[PDB]
RNA sequence: AACGUGUCGCGAUGGAUGACUUGGCUUCCUAUUUCGUUGAAGAACGCAGUAAAGUGCGAUAAGUGGUAUCAAUUGCAGAAAUUCAAUUACCGAAUCUUUGAACGCAAACGGCGCAUGGGAGAAGCUCGUGUCAUCCCCGUGCAUGCCAUAUUCUCAGUGUCGA
RNA sequence: CACGAGUUGUUCGGAAACUGAGCACAACGUUAUAUCGUUUUGUUAGGAAAGUGAAGGUGUGUCGCCAUAACUGAAAAGGGGCAACAGAGAACCUGGGAUUAUAUUCCAAAAAGAAAUUGCAUGUGGGA
RNA sequence: GAUGUGGCCUGGAGGUUAGGACGAAGCUUAUGGCGUGAGCCUAAGAUGGACCGGCCUCUAGUGCAGAUCUUGGUUGGCGUA
RNA sequence: CCAAAGAAGGUGUUAGCCCAUUGAGCCAUAAACCUGAGCGCCUCAUGAAAAGCGAGUAGCACUGUUUGGGAAUGCAGUGUCAAGUUGGCAGGUAUUUGUCUGCCAAAGUUAAAUACAGAGUAGGAAGACCGAUAGCGAACAAGUAGCGUGAGCGA
RNA sequence: AGACCUGAGUGUGGCAGGACUACCCGCCGAACUUAAGCAUAUUACUCAGCGGAGGAAAAGAAAACAACCGUGAUUCUCUCAGUGAGCGGCGAGCGAAGAGGGAACGAACUCGUUGCCGAAUCGGGUCUUACAAGGCCUUGAGUUGUGGCACAAAU
């Protein structure tokens, strides 16, 4: 019956992990994303969900050429005589 | 060439091959089967680990086998030529 | 089983790296606030699902 | 300028200090002698420095710096030590400012600074 | 051990990648001895070791974009310059007018200009 | 914008600028101000200027003068 | 008697309270303050003598270069004062792995190409050299659309003419 | 729980490299909005999506025609891909005293050995 | 249900007076005194180890016994099923 | 004993004189910025001494929507659609006539006062706010551990 | 033969793509709710959805107010004004604009057209230290019109 003896009926996976998010969202048979919408170009962004879009905003993650370009902005670009 | 970068040809040996192991299987296969051991790059192939130990060791490789361990290093078991000896390139080696 | 993508594999081998106790020295550190790793994962507890 | 209206932020400005903010902020007072000689009131300490004691348990004792560790504050003094429940001989660290110092180590470095400090 | 960055400087292109080639062999020796066991006074060589490696290839890094970007100055190259020897700005800054650009002004307006200069002055 | 013809005539030199980049789709061009309303002045389009959303600011937003 | 009931003194369990706050919230101000195909933001792997997380960084990997400082860092170990090797701060010079708008084609594949430069080559050829077939490795270019352009490139049309 | 180890391939499974139920990049159309629709009934797109090259001419080498480079082309309708680890396809199989843990994956000159298959080359033997 | 109270209590702010390492707040009580009461004060800690009281005014996230209240802890049932 | 410094941080108890701080001032400097539109040289520019002006547009009609806009404030679709030789638009009750006022649509660019109602960079100032069940979910290796196939949830 | 027109294919030089989105601009667009029921109305031209830019955006230089002794681009502030306006099952409720005091402001310009000219234009090479607002050269674009002079702040 439906309950516990179903939860043993339960194989394979819907979702596998995702190249662009990497959070178990992409759909196989779909081939797309549930997370971020891959590989449509733009991501998924929601105003009904703001947690979700402070979860993935710029800052959360590394900014590795963002901390540098605000470094030379904030220096006025200045480079050598 | 969009590229500028410094790249040299003498330092491609000493990236596809890292460093030996010292286990007791790798002990046992350089005393038996005249067989070396190393840890090399995961990124490597069979004939550039070849060249590589050519290159490095002055030793020819007749047969690389290779596996990616569990912790994602790739281990290679090289058996040297018979006019090589396994133990003597190993002390030459440090191991 | 058997099969697994390589991509998979070096998931999994991260997190079989990762699983380690925190080593004694770092609690004789100046300051020090770790104890145990406390991020530390049984396979029969909870799952990756890779 | 650590030191501001909003104590939050001065004790976040010492407490995160960099490393040599702390070597400024651990600072001792010269000796009357250095003071005449230099007419420089403090220097920040530093090793092989010759100190004395004029704060706490150790007040008198007399000792060469044998390191400013800046990271617990404190300076470590040859002379200043106790013994631990194995009986071997531990160092008892210091606050800089509780010392004051008898003796320069002096380098080019030091000399430069301590002609920036003097008021003459 | 240590290299100098000045006699890096000092050194040319082939004994720097000699030299380069002569460290990166003393590191796979030191990860052969960090491998088995080994004296914590070798193992402590290998840091400057890398550093040393980090000096020398940073030399030729810096001495080959020098010597790219004299290259490319001359107009008739200057248009086939690569992209990584152009100068970086921001894409906004990039694709924005030039002050050249920006200050032109038709034949009007310039002789509005100078006809009717803006003047100093002052109110007793 | 990226033409030189362009970038150097005083005439159209400002399109080039950023603040110009699609303005179709914020409706600055001349039938964007037209379904706008921004054809009409004075009594015609006093909640029209400078924007329905504007005046709908102005005229909703509460007010809290700092003495009252 | 015993269970059990009180009261007091002392213990236990349990972490309230009070003090302390490198945190939060709120308000205000300054300015040569606003990312990305010159590859961003996000993802993922990795890097320390010792190193799980975190932080920092990218095979130059808890950092290279430069400028200021002026003798540390620090759990242990290792090394050991005028720029030249310390350590911190800042930044002009650089590095910057797999991806991702991701864009040669794909993808639960660390896969497979086409051109063009290279590299290594124990067969063969040539006198241990040099050269090097298959195989292998690396760099660059190669999405689509659009604009301009061709010292005036190659074309198509029972379009309009002209020879 | 802690420490230290262990997974070896020309032939095994996959991919390289097949089509299927199907998917949907391009293209076109639609939509205020592409994050919508069409996309195998031989098959995209009002749609010029073939960059290949039969025979010729010219030149090189090979012989007594063949191969190689160029100019003129016969022919070829219907763009690019994915989707099967049970369909198609697929050249290795025994012995071992070869492990603590891998093996149709390790074994080295008497390979314990016996093979099968690719790619490229050198001679041999025959033809161009 | 209304109203009054030089009526009590709590966290902050202007003032003003004090107190504290010879022990501050917190905590404990067969620990007494005062008040009709809300409460206030003293005493003792064989408690604590650094802040804080009174009065006038200003201010508010200002008083709990119960909401099948919220969170945390405990608990008889029970050495039982 | 200082004070042109009493400034509120640190140091083993409550510190103007133990430390750091709290000034005038000194040194250095890619460009950009400011200064007889700073000041030279070459080059290059440069000053004065009759006609008609925005057409599927504006209007009308119908239908929808929006507005305080009410015989219709603005806009949209479709229909059909001008005038400029006495022109056109507006003058908040529809129509037809006159007379007056303003103004000259259907092309375009423009700083500053204004916003920042869950942004960001580099710095500052703070507060009659909260004081670890409070204040951000997060004073801690917090969007972390953990849960869900997933969107998400979340200490 | 060739030319023009209309379309292709390659080379060369560029741009777009995503992120952010608190404010700002365009579209799309609810319901809970209130009306003590509820359908117009209200919530609200709001939330959610789609698209776009900046350091601000948008607006802006009268086809504007007004009816004055007249004012004079835009934006914003206080007031106008919760209004003896007005819209509303004229119910619940909505609801502005002139003027006046101010902030800011060197604030003004550019096309098209009409007249007079007519390649004087623009890209490429190349030389002046120079991808010069420069000189020479170029059918390469362009006469199916680039550019110059004048138009009320003019004469
Ligand atoms: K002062
Ligand atoms: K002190
Ligand atoms: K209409
Ligand atoms: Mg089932
Ligand atoms: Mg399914
Ligand atoms: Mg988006
Ligand atoms: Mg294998
Ligand atoms: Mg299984
Ligand atoms: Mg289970
Ligand atoms: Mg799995
Ligand atoms: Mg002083
Ligand atoms: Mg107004
Ligand atoms: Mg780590
Ligand atoms: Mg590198
Ligand atoms: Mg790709
Ligand atoms: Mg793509
Ligand atoms: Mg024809
Ligand atoms: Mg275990
Ligand atoms: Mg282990
Ligand atoms: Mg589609
Ligand atoms: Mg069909
Ligand atoms: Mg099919
Ligand atoms: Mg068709
Ligand atoms: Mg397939
Ligand atoms: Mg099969
Ligand atoms: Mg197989
Ligand atoms: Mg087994
Ligand atoms: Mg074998
Ligand atoms: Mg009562
Ligand atoms: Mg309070
Ligand atoms: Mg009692
Ligand atoms: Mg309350
Ligand atoms: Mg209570
Ligand atoms: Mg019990
Ligand atoms: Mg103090
Ligand atoms: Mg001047
Ligand atoms: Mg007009
Ligand atoms: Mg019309
Ligand atoms: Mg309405
Ligand atoms: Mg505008
Ligand atoms: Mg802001
Ligand atoms: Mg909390
Ligand atoms: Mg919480
Ligand atoms: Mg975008
Ligand atoms: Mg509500
Ligand atoms: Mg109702
Ligand atoms: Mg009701
Ligand atoms: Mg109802
Ligand atoms: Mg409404
Ligand atoms: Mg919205
Ligand atoms: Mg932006
Ligand atoms: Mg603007
Ligand atoms: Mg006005
Ligand atoms: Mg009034
Ligand atoms: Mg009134
Ligand atoms: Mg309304
Ligand atoms: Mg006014
Ligand atoms: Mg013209």
């Amino acid at each position: 019956t439906k309950g516990t003896t179903s939860m043993g009926q339960r194989h394979g996976r819907t979702h596998i992990l995702c190249r662009r998010c990497g959070r178990n969202s992409y759909h196989v048979q779909w081939e797309r994303c549930a997370a971020c919408a891959y590989p449509r170009a733009s991501r998924r962004r929601y105003n009904w969900s703001v947690k979700a879009i402070k979860r993935r905003r710029t800052g959360t993650g590394r900014c590795r050429y963002l901390k540098v370009v605000n470094r030379r902005i904030a220096n006025h670009f200045k480079t050598p005589k | 060439s969009n590229r500028v970068t410094v790249e040299s040809k003498d330092i491609a040996a000493f990236n596809v091959i890292r460093y030996p192991l010292t286990t007791d299987k790798a002990m046992k296969k350089i005393e038996e089967n005249n067989t070396l051991t190393f840890i090399v790059d995961s990124r490597a192939n069979k004939t550039e680990i070849k060249k590589a130990m050519r290159k490095l060791y002055q030793v020819k490789a007749v047969k690389v086998n290779t596996l990616i361990r569990p912790d994602g290093l790739k281990k290679a078991y090289i058996r040297l030529s018979a006019a090589h000896d396994a133990l003597d390139t190993a002390n030459k080696i440090g191991l | 089983g058997r099969f697994k993508p390589l991509a998979v594999k070096k998931k999994y081998a991260k997190k079989m790296n990762q699983n380690k106790p925190v080593p004694y020295w770092i609690r004789l550190r100046t300051g020090n606030r770790i104890k145990w790793n406390e991020k530390r994962r049984h396979w029969r507890r909870t799952k990756l699902n890779y | 300028s650590i030191k501001c209206g909003s104590r939050r932020k001065a004790r976040r400005a010492h407490f995160q200090a960099p490393s040599h903010v702390r070597r400024v902020l651990m600072s001792a007072p010269l000796s009357k002698e250095l003071r005449a000689k230099y007419n420089v009131r403090a220097m920040p300490v530093r090793k092989d420095d010759e100190v004395i004691v004029k704060r706490g348990t150790f007040k008198g004792r007399e000792g060469k710096v044998t390191a400013c560790y800046r990271l617990k504050w404190v300076i470590l003094i040859d002379k200043v030590n106790r013994e631990k429940a194995n009986g071997s001989t531990v160092a008892v660290g210091i606050h800089p400012s509780n010392v004051e110092i008898t003796k320069l180590k002096l380098t080019h470095h030091r000399k430069s600074i301590l002609e920036r400090k003097d008021r003459s | 051990h240590h290299m100098k960055i000045k006699d890096l400087r000092e050194k040319s292109k082939d004994d720097l990648l000699k030299t380069l080639t002569e460290y990166k062999k003393e590191l796979s020796q030191l990860r052969v001895v960090q491998q088995t066991g080994g004296a914590e006074t070798r193992l402590g060589r290998i840091r400057p070791i890398r550093k040393s490696i980090a000096r020398i290839l940073t030399v030729l890094n810096q001495n080959e974009r020098s010597n790219l970007k004299m290259f490319y100055a001359d107009r008739k190259l200057r248009c086939k310059t690569p992209k990584v020897l152009r100068t970086k700005l921001t894409h906004r800054r990039r694709l924005a007018l030039k002050e050249n650009e920006k200050n032109r002004k038709t034949s009007r307006q310039m002789r509005q200009a100078h006809k009717f200069p803006k003047r100093v002055y002052a109110v007793k | 914008p990226m033409c030189k013809t362009i970038r150097r005539d005083p005439r159209i030199n400002w399109i080039v600028n950023s603040v110009h980049k699609h303005r179709e789709q914020r409706g600055l061009t001349s039938a964007g101000r037209k379904h706008r309303g921004l054809r009409h002045k004075g009594h015609k389009a006093s909640k029209l200027r400078p924007s329905y959303r504007a005046a709908w600011r102005r005229n909703n937003r509460i007010v809290f003068l700092r003495k009252r």
